[PDB]
């Protein structure tokens, strides 16, 4: 049984990173060198190495999916702050996975902005490591409450990227999958493609 | 004080988006995000 990893990292339409995709891989062989080996701008593993993936196996693995700009791509790591990492995707200090990610421009840009890409510029905390946070409750920044209307210092929390093909490629959108290789003591049944 | 110039940084966010200067908006962005890290 081949991983469906091509779904994945292949699929049509991405998540936006407010509201990041996460996606069960189990029961099933998967070729790794297949992926090192698509044009990525980047590819980090952390408890773990490319080439000695293909011969270990995993209980779980988990490919969380979604779209940033491609300067936010750094703050996909381990110890990281900045917008994307206090207020839409959060990775533990202990990380255990890789870090993928491309240049979308090609599929997530268009002429005069796409603005079906969101990401959230406002929150009282930091998130936790994988919490996802989906609520659109106005943001009170100031000291009178929102009553659920935004206005002065009440501000709806998110934004969309507006991604244009004329952006800087600092600005423009990339994919990114963030995979998390999950080992309990249970049958590890996600096996690399050169598996004992 | 803190409150008038983050309306008027959060407006000029949504103007320039408005306009036409979307790259503009998204910058703008980012310094909402770091002023309000801020005590």
């Amino acid at each position: 049984n081949l991983c469906p990893f091509d779904e994945v990292f292949n699929a049509t339409r991405f998540a936006s990173v407010y509201a990041w995709n996460r996606k069960r891989i189990s029961n099933c062989v998967a070729d790794y060198s297949v992926l090192y080996n698509a044009p990525f701008s980047a590819f980090k593993c952390y408890g773990v190495s490319p080439t000695k993936l293909n011969d270990l196996c995993f209980t779980n693995v988990y490919a969380d999916s979604f779209v940033i700009r491609g300067n936010e791509v750094s703050q996909i790591a381990p110890g990281q702050t900045g917008n994307i990492a206090d207020y839409n995707y959060k990775l533990p200090d202990d990380f255990t996975g890789c870090v993928i990610a491309w240049n979308s421009n090609k599929l997530d840009s268009k002429v005069g902005g796409n603005y079906n890409y969101l990401y959230r510029l406002f929150r009282k905390s930091n998130l936790k490591p994988f919490e996802r946070d989906i609520s659109t409750e106005i943001y009170q920044a100031g000291n009178k409450p929102c009553n659920g209307v935004a206005g002065f210092n009440c501000y709806f929390p998110l934004r969309s990227y507006g991604f244009r093909p004329t952006y800087g490629v600092g600005h423009q959108p990339y994919r990114v999958v963030v995979l998390s290789f999950e080992l309990l003591h249970a049958p590890a049944t996600v096996c690399g493609s050169n598996s004992e | 004080d803190k409150l008038w110039i983050l309306q008027k940084i959060y407006e000029i966010m949504v103007r320039l988006d408005e306009e036409g200067h979307g790259e503009a908006s998204l910058m703008v962005s980012d310094l909402i995000y770091e002023f309000m890290k801020r005590d």
